[PDB]
């Protein structure tokens, strides 16, 4: 979005992680990489045990700001 | 201010009003304008709603006392 007192506003979603071979000088600038960096998951147990800590850390932690600005939901 | 108040989904001339019930200087209430957060408004005039329940209980502590020093003298 476009406004008239300089500040442009953009909503991004990063999509995945990745390499940066070499820059261009610029301005403006210009970055290339070699490959895309995936990972998959494997031996899901330990890492489910894990996502079921992350979640109790979580529901444990999101209910303490009650004046520093944080959301409950 | 019987029934006037009770059952009012309004929050804001209810907070204001509260605001009003606390006796104190003016200077207070300007103090509580230039807070521009709402949670921190309640939050402090709830810390001045338990000091005057201290200010209750050491009314009721006072009184006591009195009147028990006074008959046993």
């Amino acid at each position: 979005m476009r406004l008239p007192d300089g500040t442009l506003q953009v909503m991004v979603e990063a999509r995945a992680r990745a390499q940066v071979t070499d820059y261009i000088p610029g301005p403006y600038l210009r970055a290339r990489g070699e490959v895309f960096s995936e990972i998959f998951p494997i031996d899901e147990a330990v890492v489910r045990v894990l996502v079921e800590e992350l979640k109790e850390a979580f529901e444990k932690y999101v209910a303490n700001h009650k004046s520093l600005r944080l959301d409950r939901y | 201010q019987l029934e006037a108040v009770k059952g009012t989904s309004d929050p804001a001339m209810l907070a204001d009003t509260i605001a009003y019930h606390a006796t104190w200087t003016v200077a207070e209430k300007q103090e509580i304008l230039e807070l521009t957060d709402l949670e921190a408004r309640l939050k402090k005039v709830l810390g001045l709603l338990s000091r005057d329940l201290e200010r209750f209980e050491l009314d009721k502590r006072v009184a006591q006392r009195v009147k028990e020093q006074m008959d046993t003298n």
